[PDB]
């Protein structure tokens, strides 16, 4: 009983484990997109205030 | 950053950030099998190394004036002339720098205090040195707008864009020991204790108007200390009470809540000698360190479906002096910090259970991947010196690697923001239920079991035909003369 | 890795050594003193006086006690390590080319060079050691056994002891190398023809049961020690001088090159003799390692792996520290079988 | 700084006959062996725990192998200057000298071109040249006052760290904090001792180099051998007799009764007679030169062997030079333990523990320990010190006999048992921590370092907090700091500046202030230094009787000034032959009268160069006034100064009528911390008269006593007391509500707002020395009523 415990938390500890890690990946890369929009939303207005400056 | 965290191949994590591979301000990745080392450059910071809060700049200090490392390959884009600085931190919001040289020079003359903006370039303030207290102590607000810094007779409130003063005013409040900004537009939590004629207060003050909107007197307190939430959802208090005896007698907290009509207070808790406290990020939850037991106590607390906030699991007593959360909330470290065994061990939550229990032999320094997957611990050779190391380890219970290294100086990792959340990314999150899913991790595996193929097989034979010749060597040797063969000289 | 120079040496450099903990460095050249060195910082501890010709070999002792020279002089001495004084010298009929302590520091092999009628042998010699100290007692003046270069080979020109001391290896002028069975009255056991040059180094592994071979024929040789077996070649376009197997990775140094006599060599490409690491598995170069002047004469590699050493022609040493990325630099295959683990 | 000189400089030096000779000793050195790996690991680490026996070559050669490694090799240092501190004068004069001769330097220590020097209290050798400084660790303190970062020195170097003075203690965390701020600053930590991983742990785990060696060897014998090759026999109606442990079954069944029936409480003089003998008459000993010295807890015991020695007829013959060390003698008897004898006498040195650390006489090789000493307890309820000490600690007994074996091989014969030495403690109670930390605290607060409280706390071993505040409420009483702050007044400035005690230093500056400073600068170097009287053992009531013919004013400071005057005055009138004639007819000590000289000229230009100057109009005291007798007015104002400083240590005489005019009964004062007797030393002893007595120390022997006493009238305790509280209706003055005197109430009020008077013109002048007082209205009629007293 003790090591059937043991395997399935360890089991459920690994499943949590890929959970959190694809939860993250699927996060970021849904998120490229969304840093490039905006890189060049700022490097607009970066050259926009060097230019007034 | 959020370009290369796509394009490079692996696999799965974080980027750094570490003092201590050489003589040199070093580059890795977090590639699983190892950390991968990018760049080592020698002498890169002549005291300690600074990341951006994005981590767009790398801020550098150099004796003869502290630079902003930018570009993809890294070179200076900035950098701001003072000396006698020690101090190298910027704005949340990555557009101001504010400098502090606790080495007067006549850089300063003496005006210590010294103010850079990143987007033009340039000095806009100085303000006149200081002696009291922790670092930062001139604090900014979470947009940036405003920053200040208290005379223990009046509170001064300086103004985005040009760094005025605001209302052309300064706050006359009196006996404050100390003074946090909240996440949340724009509040200003401060306390003052027995001053003369006034008993202790804790106040909630609201910028820019400048109304003390939730004031409590707490009467007769040696010390408190004032713990926002993340968002600026509470405030809770850490209160330490006096009996007529002078003693630190009981801790209470009592929590403060914002969005909540007419700011109500939880009190809470009622017990003996509170060591530490720590909010789970981003949520409501909360773990609580009591002393003297002799070993130290830990309390676990949760928020009810009725209301309040309240006492839900404890677990027996421990050599944990530190608590330290995971960006993504369910996991919390419980770190005995500055022992020289043992003393990391791990809890997942909801309804708090101990996971694992591990070594860091003379741990100083910890740190989290800004979504939780990996925790890092080190051994700074400023701190300590019987080991000197980075150890690296995943949420669940598993070390990665523990690297040993020379005179070890630093390591912080390189911020990653989430960049952009939603009601549909959070409705993504909860598609499988709960249960187990199976869609991305076995992908990622059978992409790295690819990655053992085509000319790859070649290698794995040499490999093979390379142990199998070693063991045999290994066995023969082991009978004719008692023989254990070895790769690296024994201690 | 780092890498910081050590002048000293006037002259070319004909050996360095680490000590067994890997802190201390020795290095003869064809000047006729011998230097002792802090493997650390490169600090200069002390020199070994008293030969009066090139010092063609250096060793030290398991203990750190003593450390033996070969001398073109006709000589052999042994040097106490604490004080660097000379406390005993053997007469050569001939110059003596090479000097190795077995493995537990009782015995010393010396190669005397075939010159004007000698046929050349290695010559065994007997240190009794007091076992508490490892002080010397008694040193004949006699060798204890003496092998005369076998019928059939050219004479030695390099050799050294396998695990526990139980063979001898040799290599020899004609590029063959051969086998004594140590307890057999160091009889003749087996030999290969390896390379069509003569052998110019040869270098066990950590745990004596293996060695790497070099020649100026640019080849290079793992063999294993109880069959002979070539276990892998190294193929190179360059005349090798000196060859080594690291601990900790799985690599292996040559070291060699060829000078440049007539033609002119530019400021851009001065410094260009490399050290050329080789994945010792794969047979596949993955580096070279620039800075020094002129060929790389002998290379030594700490036992600990952390750093190495090479000198030069150029009467240089340049001392190496390994970084993180040499520490971690592994082929995807070596990822993956070394996490299979958990 | 261009190095290039310097290494020039060096180069030259190596070249040198003298250089290459005395580097062939070196190499024989048992640190010579771990040069290389000294050096590597102090490239490696800033900072580096040196561990290894005396004589194996440290102090002399790990500074030398640090110079010569930053003088050859192009280390990455810029900056080539090492400090290495040593807790004895004699220590850092001797290495440097030595050090300098290795060099090669012919100049000695801070001559033209040398490369090392050294720097003690009043005496400095150092050039431009100078790389490698020796220094006392209180030479270093001060300099950290000066440059608080040390911003001109690469390696500190703290030697003997093992023997954990209080001045080493303070500067370990000064340098712990150094360390943290410049990443450029070496440390090295020299230890004799095992106990280096204290010192690691304490500097974050630094590396321990361990270097074995042996060096000077000193042979031990207990108990149980000496009496075994003395042939000694324990007599039963002896003084000394009051499962014997098998360990003792190996000796005699004469020294087995001996050990069993010897009192352990007791030291057995008799057995200390047998063994010098012994020491003459044994193979073993009888062809070894060198000085004996005997280790004894007091002066008491000191005079019952020396009577014992002078009185056996074995001791009668000029073979022997008998020695008395103790810290009540004269530093010029002091100095006689340091002369060689003539060839053929041995020389017999009866010390108590002012021999066991500090001071090194290079002839002894014969140790004898009696394993006791008395020690100071000061008792905080009382304020009292207490003399009251037992056995010593394995600390101070491997101390003792490591006072053999420091030029040569020595031996050491314990008057205690294997047994008995085994049992002792460790260390002593707070070696450090036991003394006061008024010093301490003033220092701490000078440097800028915190709260006294919170700085102390990071000690190895912190003292108790009360001790602190005890210290801290003298401080403040002295007027040194403020009353609410730990922050140091224009007074405490300058009394942390002057290298004197706190109550010392507000005497040299009151001294000043009332133009009386070349008299009071000769009352400080009284106070400093050793008494000049001597006291020649087998002739104490003639020198006893020649003191009282000195005797001035009934002072004991003023009867050693007009000492001082007659030296003085004879050696100006008649020359060398007359001043020895002076100091023989007066037991005066020749050699401490010249210190006293130079540390009077020392203290008066430091008081100068703190900005008070004595008025250029007082020709009184700096033009030819050799030939006068102080007059009553001096007299009073010298008084009313000593009182300034000395105010805290004020007591009323107890007037006991005698019944019997034979019986000299000692004066009994009653001081604030209770009853003590005037010292029997002191002209005051028989002191039969009402009034008030300032005294300079309070000390338990078997009794508690009063040393170096001075007889005050009330109008010095009146300006420069406590607080006054006026009784008007009662006609009394209370100061500090238990000094009463008799006053119409009109004087009473006089003498409190006279005191708003003092104070105000003393904060200006502290605030701004080099103002003039000389037509200050306010001083001049307190000088006249100072001098008015005794009309």
């Amino acid at each position: 009983q003790l090591e059937k415990e043991k395997k399935e938390l360890q089991e459920r500890l690994k499943n949590q484990e890929k959970k959190i890690d694809y939860f993250e990946r699927a996060k970021r890369l849904e998120e490229i997109p969304l840093i490039k929009s905006a890189y060049e939303e700022q490097r607009i207005k970066d050259m926009d205030l060097w230019e007034q400056q | 950053n959020l370009r290369y965290w796509l394009e490079e191949a692996e696999c799965r994590d974080q980027y750094s950030v570490i003092f201590e591979s050489g003589d040199r301000t070093s580059i890795f990745w977090n590639d699983v099998k190892d950390p991968v080392s990018i760049e080592e450059r020698a002498r890169w910071t002549e005291t300690y190394v600074r990341w951006s809060p994005k981590g767009t700049y790398l801020a550098t200090f150099h004796q003869r004036g502290i630079a902003l490392w930018g570009g993809e390959k890294f070179k200076q884009i900035q950098r701001f002339s003072h000396q006698g600085v020690q101090l190298i931190d910027f704005s949340p919001c990555e557009r101001y720098l504010v400098t502090f040289s606790p080495l007067m020079d006549t850089q300063d003359d003496p005006q210590a205090i010294i103010i850079w903006d990143i987007l033009t370039g340039h000095k806009k303030r100085g303000f006149h040195c200081e002696s009291s207290a922790h670092w930062p102590i001139f604090k900014w607000s979470h947009d940036g707008k405003f920053f200040a810094r208290m005379t223990l007779d009046t509170l001064s409130i300086y103004e985005t864009p040009s760094m005025g003063l605001l209302d052309k005013k300064s706050l006359k409040i009196s006996g404050i020991k100390d003074f946090s900004w909240s996440p949340g537009g724009n509040i200003i939590a401060f306390w003052v204790p027995e001053d003369k004629d006034i008993p202790a207060r804790v106040t909630l003050m609201q910028l820019p108007s400048r109304q003390e909107i939730r004031v409590r007197n707490l009467f007769n307190v040696v010390d408190c200390k004032l713990h926002w939430q993340k968002n600026g959802d509470y405030l809770c208090v850490k209160v330490d009470r006096t009996p007529k005896g002078t003693q630190g007698v009981v801790t209470n907290f009592e929590i403060f809540r914002m969005r909540e009509k007419q700011v109500p207070v939880d009190v809470v808790e009622m017990k003996e000698t509170i060591i530490a406290f720590a909010w789970e990020p981003n949520g409501s939850k909360f773990a609580v360190l009591h002393g003297e037991a002799p070993r130290i106590s830990v309390s676990f607390y949760h928020v009810k479906s009725n209301g309040k906030i309240e006492l839900s699991k404890m677990f027996d007593k421990q050599q944990a002096n530190t608590i330290f959360w995971s960006p993504q909330g369910q996991f919390v470290v419980l770190a005995g910090l500055r022992s020289m065994n043992g003393a990391l061990a791990f809890v997942d939550t909801s309804d708090c259970t101990v996971m694992n229990i591990a070594e860091h032999y003379m741990a100083s320094d910890v740190e989290w991947d800004p979504t939780g997957r990996y925790v890092v611990t080190s051994v700074s050779w400023w701190s300590h010196k019987v080991d000197n190391a980075y150890w690296l380890w995943t949420f669940q219970g598993r070390l990665l690697q523990k690297n040993n290294k020379d005179r070890f100086c630093q390591l912080l990792w390189r911020p990653r923001p989430p960049t952009l959340l939603s009601q549909e990314q959070i409705k993504q999150i909860k598609k499988d239920l709960k249960k187990y899913s199976k869609i991305f991790e076995q992908k990622d595996r059978l992409s790295q079991s690819k990655a053992s193929k085509e000319l790859v097989e070649r290698r794995r034979a040499m490999m093979e035909d390379f142990r199998k010749y070693g063991k045999a060597a290994q066995e023969l040797y082991v009978g004719q003369k008692n023989e254990r063969l070895e790769l690296r000289g024994g201690v | 890795m780092k890498a910081i120079k050590l002048t000293g040496h006037e002259r070319p450099l004909t050996q360095v050594k680490y000590n067994k903990e890997g802190d201390l460095l020795f290095s003869c050249s064809k000047d006729s003193s011998a230097s002792v060195w802090y493997s650390l910082n490169g600090e200069r501890l002390g020199t070994l006086d008293g030969h009066t010709g090139t010092i063609w070999s250096i060793d030290v002792d398991c203990f750190t006690k003593y450390c033996v020279t070969g001398s073109a002089d006709y000589s052999i001495k042994l040097w106490d390590v604490s004080n660097g004084q000379c406390v005993a010298t053997w007469k050569s009929p001939v110059p003596v080319k090479r000097v190795e302590f077995s493995p537990c520091g009782n015995y010393f092999l010396a190669i005397l060079d075939n010159v004007m009628k000698n046929p050349g042998s290695i010559n065994i010699y007997e240190i009794e050691r007091d076992s508490a100290t490892h002080e010397l007692t008694k040193v004949s003046e006699e060798p204890i056994h003496k092998i005369i270069t076998h019928e059939g080979l050219d004479a030695a020109t390099v050799a050294g002891w396998s695990t526990k001391g139980k063979y001898i290896i040799a290599g020899h002028k004609d590029g063959k190398i051969s086998k004594y069975d140590v307890s057999n009255n160091y009889e003749y056991v087996d030999s290969i023809d390896l390379h069509e040059k003569s052998i110019s180094d040869m270098q066990f592994s950590p745990d004596l049961t293996y060695f790497i071979t070099s020649s100026r024929d640019t080849n290079s040789f793992l063999v294993d020690v109880s069959t002979l077996q070539v276990l892998k070649k190294y193929e190179t376009d360059c005349p090798l001088n000196t060859a080594v197997i690291t601990p900790l990775k799985e690599f292996i140094i040559l070291g060699g090159g060829q000078e440049a006599k007539d033609v002119t060599t530019t400021s851009a490409n001065e410094g260009k003799f490399e050290a050329r690491f080789y994945h010792k598995i794969f047979e596949e170069e993955i580096g070279r390692v620039q800075g020094h002047f002129g060929p790389l004469n002998t290379v030594a590699i700490s036992p600990q792996g952390t750093s190495y050493a090479s000198g030069g022609e150029d009467g240089f040493i340049r001392l190496h520290h390994f970084e993180k990325s040499y520490f971690d630099f592994k082929y995807d295959v070596e990822k993956a079988a070394e996490a299979k683990e958990h | 700084e261009d190095l290039e000189p310097v290494r020039n400089l060096f180069r030259k030096l190596q070249s040198t006959p003298k250089y290459q000779k005395l580097l062939k000793e070196r190499q024989q050195l048992p640190v010579f062996k771990h040069r290389d790996s000294i050096v590597e690991t102090l490239k490696r680490h800033r900072v580096v725990v040196v561990a290894g026996e005396t004589g194996s070559g440290k102090s002399t050669q790990v500074p030398h192998f640090l110079l010569e490694d930053l003088l050859l090799n192009e280390w990455e240092a810029s900056k080539c200057n090492i400090v290495c501190t040593q807790p004895r004068r004699i220590s850092a004069v001797s290495l440097a000298n030595r050090v300098c001769d290795e060099l090669g330097c012919e100049n000695g220590p801070g001559g033209r071109n040398s490369l090392c020097g050294y720097q003690i209290r009043m005496e400095s050798r150092a050039c431009e040249s100078t790389r490698l400084l020796y220094c006392t660790t209180g030479v270093l303190l001060r300099k950290l006052q000066e440059d608080g970062l040390l911003s001109n020195v690469s390696h500190v170097i703290v030697d003997e760290v093992h023997e954990r003075s209080v001045q080493s203690d303070f500067l370990l965390i000064i340098l712990k904090e150094i360390l943290q701020k410049r990443s450029d600053l070496h440390l090295i930590l020299m230890s004799a001792t095992v106990d280096s991983e204290k010192f690691s742990t304490y500097f974050t785990h630094c590396p321990i180099l361990r270097i074995s060696g042996r060096s000077y060897p000193v042979e031990v014998f207990h108990l149980e051998d000496i009496i075994e090759e003395t042939g000694f026999v324990l007599e039963k109606d002896s003084e000394y007799c009051q499962d014997l442990n098998p360990f003792y079954q190996k000796y005699s069944s004469r020294t087995q009764h001996a050990i069993l029936y010897m009192n352990p409480h007791k030291i057995n003089l008799d057995l200390i007679l047998e063994l010098l003998a012994y020491l003459d008459k044994s193979p073993q000993f009888r062809n070894i030169e060198g000085a004996v010295l005997i280790f004894l807890p007091g002066l008491a015991h000191i005079q019952q062997l020396y009577d014992l020695l002078s009185n056996d007829r074995r001791f009668y013959s000029e073979r022997y030079k008998v020695i008395a060390l103790h810290s009540i003698l004269s530093t010029q008897d002091q100095a006689a333990a340091f002369t060689l004898p003539p060839p053929g006498v041995r020389k017999i040195v009866l010390a108590t523990n002012i021999a066991e650390t500090g001071i090194t006489i290079p002839d002894v090789v014969f140790v004898i320990d009696t394993g006791r000493t008395k020690e100071n307890k000061y008792h905080e309820s009382s304020q009292m010190s207490s003399l009251v000490e037992t056995f010593v600690s394995k600390a101070s007994a491997l101390q003792r006999q490591g006072r053999a074996g420091r030029v040569r091989d020595g031996f050491c014969f314990r008057m205690y048992t294997r047994e008995r030495f085994e049992g002792f403690m460790d260390y002593s109670v707070p070696e450090i921590l036991r003394v006061p930390l008024e010093e301490l605290c003033l220092h701490i607060m000078k440097c800028n370092l915190g709260s006294p409280e919170d700085f102390l706390s990071k000690a190895l071993d912190p003292p108790q907090l009360q001790v602190i505040s005890n210290a801290m409420n003298l401080l403040r009483k002295i007027g040194a700091c403020e009353l609410n702050e730990p922050k140091l007044t224009p007074l405490g400035q300058h009394l942390a500046a002057l290298p004197v005690n706190v109550k010392i230093g507000k005497m040299l500056i009151f001294g000043a202030i009332f133009g009386c400073l070349d008299p009071v600068a000769t009352l400080a170097a009284v106070m400093t230094e050793k008494s000049p009287f001597t006291t020649p053992i087998g002739r104490k009531d003639e020198a006893d009787l020649a003191k009282s013919a000195l005797a001035m004013a009934d002072s004991d400071h003023l009867t050693i000034y007009n000492a001082y005057l007659g030296w003085k005055k004879a050696r100006q009138e008649g020359g060398y032959r007359s001043e020895i004639t002076y100091c023989r007819r007066n037991f005066l000590n020749r050699t401490s009268l010249l210190t006293l000289e130079d540390v009077k000229q020392e203290l008066i230009k430091l008081v100068k160069a703190a900005g008070f100057s004595s008025s250029t109009t007082s020709t009184s005291w700096e033009g030819n006034r050799a030939s006068q007798t102080l007059s009553f007015q001096e007299i009073a104002l010298l008084k009313a100064v000593l009182v300034a400083g000395l105010y805290d240590n004020v007591g009323k005489i107890i007037y006991t009528k005698s019944v019997d005019v034979t019986e000299k009964l000692a004066c009994i004062v009653e001081t604030a911390q209770g009853k003590a007797q005037v010292h029997p030393s002191s002209v005051n002893r028989d002191l039969q008269t009402h009034g008030w007595l300032l005294y300079q120390e309070k000390i338990r022997y078997a009794r508690v006593y009063l040393r170096e006493t001075t007889l005050i009238t009330p109008f010095p305790v009146l300006l420069f007391g406590g607080d006054i509280e006026v009784q008007h209706r009662e006609r009394l003055l209370s100061i500090d509500g238990w000094i009463y005197f008799q006053a119409p109430v009109k004087i009473a009020v006089i003498f409190k707002q006279l005191r708003v008077l003092i104070d105000s013109v003393l904060r200006k002048k502290l605030e701004n020395p080099k103002m003039s007082l000389e037509n200050d209205k306010i001083l001049q009629i307190i000088t006249e009523l100072i001098k008015t007293e005794n009309n």
